[PDB]
RNA sequence: GCAUCGGUUCUGGCGGGGGGAUAAAGGCCCAGGGAAUGUGGCUCCUCCGGGAGUGUUAUAGCCCUGGGUGUAAUACCCUCG
RNA sequence: GCCAGAACGCGACGAUACUACCCGCACGUUGUAGACGUAUAAGAAUAGGCUCCGGCCUCGUAUCCUAGCAGGCGAUUCCUCCGCCGGCCUCGAAGUGGCCGUCGGUAAUUCGCGUAUUGCAAUUUAGACACGCGCGGGAUCAAAUCCUUUGCAGACGACUUAG
């Protein structure tokens, strides 16, 4: 009885900040969608809402998982690459983490 | 500046047989079987007609044409020693000391061994050990004469070059001790 | 795409003592026309005495090729400076227009020899019309009759976000 | 590009420079990697020149004390590759020591990661980069002739696992050939109209 | 500036570091290297050193200025009681070294090896090997004879376990010395077969060694304590109107 | 005299082979100018597989098993056109291997989501076919 | 969170107008002139695939010079939405 | 060959009291550089290869799997696919796979009942390893240090011995 899965969102990965050779700035972070290799293919995410879930330690509303959500806002690069903002800068611990690419503001 | 076409061609004898796999050459005729690996070689090997064998070169630079030639005189050397073989010949040459010579047949991996004695009257004794598939022989139409023969031209040259040059005369002046063995004459076994 | 020829006549400003002066014409290979004119002042000022200050421009147009699919042979005489003195050289190209051939041969200068833009000096370009005309060896092999030749060891084109391939690529394409 | 819980690599083949580049770039990305048969890599250029390399990198040594802070020459093959990579890595860093960790490197095919899938890097293969007519080695000679001993041992293993699998390459070809006369025999049973639906289709 | 006269380093720097040996019994670092086209024999063997003493021959050496007269010669004596043979192990090749995979005991052991895996023997229950020895005892011992084909089929290397027995000396140690013993010969399975006949037998050493071979020892050197680079070293010493 | 020998054989570029462009076009080969460029022209009545008169790169390109016989060098466009409909050009390249698999790409990323459920229940009933007709073949050895 | 707006900015697509040799080419048609990496024929050498001569469209075709369709199309530059 | 032996490198073996050990079940008071279909085993050449021997190769742009309350309860219908156990073989590079049997589940076809109200979005609290706790069953009855002693050892620790 339904062998199947439910996934309706696309996977990522937390790069790096926005940065030079020797500065950073963690407002704006970088985030690699799987899949995506062009800005041709980049732009049809623009405005889409990014989750990043981790957990806790202890319970507060009965669960111990958090979320930061943000939004996608340019494209980078020539290579599909993307630039995001959240409501709190990623923790810079999870350079290498994955995130959620939602689908919510449609067309 | 490449050049576009460079081509040579080999003739057979409708005596024996060659086979071409993956650049490995195989020659076969009426005195046995060689075998030479050309894999570092970027040649092209066809079949021009019914009994002649086509090398190419295509956009090949100055350096890369010259090995095309080199290739051809290798492969037809192949089929003439299997088709009518190599003979080298050594002369002694001595003005006091004569020189001993003696020559043995191993059992147990089947090749020749040459041992040299009273070099410039020298105590120590001298060994060399020929290649498989060269045979060894004193002379007897004439003194002082060794003959060397065989299938491959690569295998009779080197094996008679060795027994040169472990004969030399040490701190003198060599252009007046000329005591040796040399190679003398170069030819076939037929004819 | 780089480089266009013009014709630029020029003359010196008209004067009580001669009115009417004489005009000149050249043909220069450049990028726009913003250079061409300066181009023109250059040469100009090195045969006749005349300057940009006490002459005028007359006219400038572009030349077309006429016949841009038709398969040429073309022949170039040029000057040009080495680390010490100055030389005359004669080249031969094989394309379809002047403009191509030109560029071509500001490439080959820069590879072989080390010349740059500014120490070369264009003679002449003509269209060699004859098959008996070609000297250098390297155009003669491409003008041989009834030429073919394959392509030994074509590496595929594979696209470069596409790493971890899953089998042996081959060449033979 | 694609997320995978693990890449295992064929070493053979490859360019040594080039594949440490590739590797060193997933790694910090977050990708797990395990590179197999180190011994086969490849190196552009004649073998003598590769070996004045390794030597000029032998006489570097601490002067007053070499048990201590001097730079420790490790011959095994895998042991070179591994140091091609931590060169392009920030391993002073906690972020760098982790990204090490998610890579393994091997002489040979250990028994964990035979009867699995190895891939290939075409960005760093020999036969797709070099010119023909240009010189290359083995890093398996070198380390021989630096002063590694498992040589022959590695190529004693090797021989045994290739017999094996010329055993399993026969039980596959088999079910090939059943699969096909199953499909054969099926195709033209039963299906009226299904079959004119998918070849649309396109399947 | 340059040192104004020449002279060789004071010591070798092959045998480096000068620190007090990890054991105290000698340690086999290599064997020589196996033909399996000799009988099968043992390596090595063990004694304890008794004294020197003085011996008179005739010198045989032609060409020397000797030869054929009678020379003085200085000799030492070692004690050399059987020993013991009590195991084997097996060894296999891995592309990280040797490494030892079984090692099978017999059924019965001596006080004498029993109180080498002991530091307080007087007080304990004396239990070593008690479980280990109804493993003979059960289905005709099958876990014995399955560990003994292991090694057949997989190992390349067979060695034994002896060990001393010291009751035999004048010494007043109880504790016995016990290490392990290449065999070189013929085959595998003969290597093995060999091993295991000699289970709880005693082995003499005129069986090992012979006349007129050379051989090599193996074993720590005396000891002294804390010495200064006069005598550790070999320098030269300092004038007699040196300060401090 | 026996000889035997096994190598490659490529595809010649020549006067008269046909070319396959990046983007599924076709052209014919006029003139040789380098070993790197070669004048072509395509003058086919279907749209998709027409290209104007020009010069391609051979980087770009494939060789067909194509070649149109007695083309002369340096044929105009309509002595091309006139050799290309008589040899039957578009009809031979409809039944290349080539040809077939571009149709079927094409096919496949024209699918719907409505389609792509239905082509999911299509492959069941042919697979519970398949594997009755191989239990039976392999049952018996 | 969504909808309708204001300010700034990044990025896709579509419809027109103007210029130059009133683009240059090019397809089709008309008239004249040439040759060769010479098509078909004719001759000789090999049947062993072919090669060598001869000469100007034939059973292929190519290059120059004028004219018509034609205020043709398209590229490039500028410009109104 | 010869010296040292990583005090955060590895292997084999002996005996293991204190529920420290083994098996089964059920929980979370917990941790993890980061599950969400975490699905894919020939070797070799690249100026050559694969094969069912008919043929095939730019291209993984592939193949497998994929529907049902986060996936219910019945029927029609089918003999496919999956899993826990048990028995035989097999596996040594850092030990794995195959065959058989019982049992449990199961849209390839076609239907009948149930779904609402989480109120127009808010991680889809779902995997795998470790660790802790509580039961119910089995198996087991050990050593080390101080202390006295030795001198093959020694500045003191440590070391070779005996009780
Ligand atoms: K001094
Ligand atoms: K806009
Ligand atoms: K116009
Ligand atoms: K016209
Ligand atoms: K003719
Ligand atoms: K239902
Ligand atoms: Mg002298
Ligand atoms: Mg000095
Ligand atoms: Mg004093
Ligand atoms: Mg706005
Ligand atoms: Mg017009
Ligand atoms: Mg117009
Ligand atoms: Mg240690």
């Amino acid at each position: 009885p339904s062998e199947a899965g439910h996934r309706l969102y696309v996977k990522g990965r937390h790069l790096s900040y926005q940065r030079g050779r020797r500065n950073t700035h963690p407002k704006t972070s970088l985030i690699k969608i799987e899949g995506v290799d062009d800005t041709a293919a980049a732009n049809f995410y623009l405005g889409k809402r990014v989750a990043y879930v981790y957990r806790a330690q202890k319970e507060v509303r009965g669960t111990k998982i958090r979320v930061i959500w943000g939004k996608i806002t340019r494209p980078h690069g020539n290579s599909g690459v993307v630039r995001a903002k959240f409501t709190h800068p990623l923790p810079a611990r999870s350079f290498g983490a994955s995130v959620r690419i939602m689908l919510y503001p449609s067309s | 500046m490449r050049y576009i076409h460079s081509e040579e061609t080999i003739p057979v004898p409708e005596n024996l047989k060659v086979s071409i796999k993956s650049r490995l050459v195989t020659v076969e005729g009426p005195r046995g079987k060689l075998q030479k690996d050309l894999s570092h070689i970027a040649v092209n090997f066809s079949v021009v007609k019914k009994g002649v064998i086509g090398l190419e070169i295509h956009h090949g630079s100055r350096k890369d044409v010259a090995a095309l030639r080199t290739v051809r005189t290798i492969i037809n050397n192949m089929i003439i020693g299997v088709t009518k073989g190599f003979k080298y010949k050594m002369r002694y040459v001595y003005a006091h000391f004569p020189i001993n010579v003696n020559v043995e047949k191993n059992a147990e991996t089947g090749c020749y061994e040459v041992e040299i004695r009273n070099f410039i009257g020298e105590k120590i004794v001298r060994k060399v050990v020929m290649a498989p598939g060269v045979e060894v022989e004193i002379s007897k139409a004439q003194k002082d004469e060794l003959i060397l023969s065989g299938n491959s031209l690569e295998a009779v040259s080197q094996s008679a070059a060795d027994i040169q040059q472990i004969c030399k005369v040490r701190n003198k002046d060599i252009r007046k001790f000329l005591d040796g063995i040399y190679v003398s004459e170069k030819g076939n076994i037929v004819e | 795409g780089r480089l266009q020829e013009y014709q630029v006549i020029g003359r010196h400003l008209p004067t009580e003592a001669n009115p009417n002066p004489a005009l000149y014409r050249m043909r220069i290979f450049a990028p726009n026309e913003v250079v061409a004119k300066s181009r023109f002042w250059y040469f100009l000022r090195g045969l006749k005495k005349v300057k940009k200050a006490t002459g005028e421009i007359v006219s400038v147009n572009v030349i077309s090729e006429k016949h841009p699919l038709k398969v040429k042979n073309f022949g170039i005489w040029l000057r040009y400076d080495s680390r010490s003195g100055t030389h005359n050289m004669y080249k031969e190209y094989r394309e379809t227009s002047r403009v191509a051939a030109v560029e071509a041969m500001y490439a080959d200068m820069a590879a072989r020899h080390r010349a740059r833009f500014r120490s070369i000096h264009i003679l002449k370009v003509v269209e060699l019309e004859k098959t008996e005309d070609v000297k250098r060896p390297y155009i003669k092999q491409l003008v041989a009759k009834n030429l073919s030749f394959p392509l030994p060891h074509r590496v595929p084109k594979i696209s470069t976000k596409k790493i971890f391939s899953a089998k042996r690529p081959s060449t033979f394409s | 590009s694609s997320f995978e819980s693990v890449v295992v690599i064929d070493g053979k083949g490859h360019l040594l420079g080039r594949l440490a580049s590739i590797v060193a770039k997933q790694l910090l990305s977050g990708q797990k990697i395990v590179v197999v048969r180190c011994e086969a890599l490849n190196i552009s250029g004649e073998f003598f020149r590769a070996k004045l390399k390794y030597h000029a990198y032998l006489r570097k040594m601490t002067r007053y004390n070499p048990t201590r802070g001097g730079p420790f020459h490790f011959r095994a093959p895998s042991r070179i590759f591994y140091k091609a990579v931590r060169g392009m890595i920030p391993h002073k860093t906690a972020r760098g020591a982790a990204a090490l960790e998610r890579l393994k490197v091997f002489e040979g095919v250990p028994p964990p990661y035979d009867k699995k899938k190895k891939m290939v890097v075409p960005q760093a293969l020999r036969v797709l980069r070099l010119q023909p007519g240009r010189k290359y080695c083995t890093v398996g000679r070198l380390s021989h002739e630096v002063g590694w001993k498992y040589q022959d041992v590695v190529a004693r293993l090797e021989e045994r696992r290739k017999a094996k699998g010329a055993a399993y390459y026969e039980r596959k070809k088999l079910a090939a050939r059943q699969l096909s006369e199953a499909k054969k025999a099926a195709a033209a049973k039963v299906d009226p109209k299904v079959s004119e639906a998918l070849a649309a289709y396109g399947y | 500036s340059h040192r104004k006269y020449e002279a060789p380093r004071h010591g070798s720097l092959a045998f480096l570091p000068r620190k007090r040996a990890a054991r105290h019994r000698g340690r086999v670092k290599s064997f020589p290297k196996d033909d399996p086209k000799k009988p099968v024999h043992l390596t090595a063997a063990m004694g304890y050193k008794a004294g020197m003493t003085t011996i008179v021959r005739d010198l045989d050496r032609p060409g020397a200025k000797a030869h054929k007269k009678e020379v003085v010669e200085a000799v030492t004596i070692i004690d050399c009681p059987p020993m013991v043979v009590v195991g084997l192990v097996g060894y296999i090749e891995t592309p990280r070294g040797l490494r030892s995979l079984t090692t099978v005991w017999a059924e019965h052991l001596s006080d004498e090896v029993k109180r080498r895996f002991y530091k307080n023997w007087y007080k304990s229950k004396k239990k070593a090997f008690t479980k280990y020895a109804k493993k003979y005892a059960e289905n005709n011992g099958a876990s014995i004879t399955r560990e003994l084909e292991r090694i057949k089929k997989y190992c390349t290397v067979v060695r034994v376990l002896a060990h001393t027995q010291i009751r035999k000396t004048p010494l007043k140690q109880k504790k016995a010395h016990l290490m392990e013993i290449q065999i070189n010969g013929g085959s595998v399975a003969d290597k093995v077969e060999f091993g295991r006949s000699l289970f709880e037998k005693p082995v003499t050493i005129d069986t090992i060694f012979e006349k007129d071979e050379m051989i090599d020892v193996i074993a720590v050197t005396k000891g002294h304590g804390f010495v200064g680079v006069t005598a550790r070293w070999g320098t030269k010493k300092l004038p007699r109107k040196t300060h401090k | 005299a026996e000889i035997n020998v096994e190598a490659t054989s490529w595809r010649r570029v020549e006067v008269g082979r046909v070319l396959k462009l990046e983007n599924g076009s076709l052209a014919a080969i006029v003139e040789i100018i380098d070993h790197k460029r070669v004048l072509a022209d395509g003058p086919s009545s279907d749209p998709k597989l027409a290209t104007p008169r020009g010069i391609v790169p051979l980087s770009r390109a494939l060789l067909t098993p194509i070649v149109i016989p007695k083309l002369p060098r340096g044929a105009r466009t309509g002595a091309v056109k006139k050799a290309w409909e008589a040899y039957g050009v578009d009809a031979k390249w409809k039944e290349t291997n080539w040809a077939k698999k571009q149709l079927q790409q094409e096919r496949r990323q024209s699918l719907t989501d409505f389609d792509r459920f239905k082509v999911m229940r299509l492959k069941k009933q042919r697979r519970f076919e398949e594997r009755k007709a191989l239990a039976k073949i392999k049952a018996a050895a």
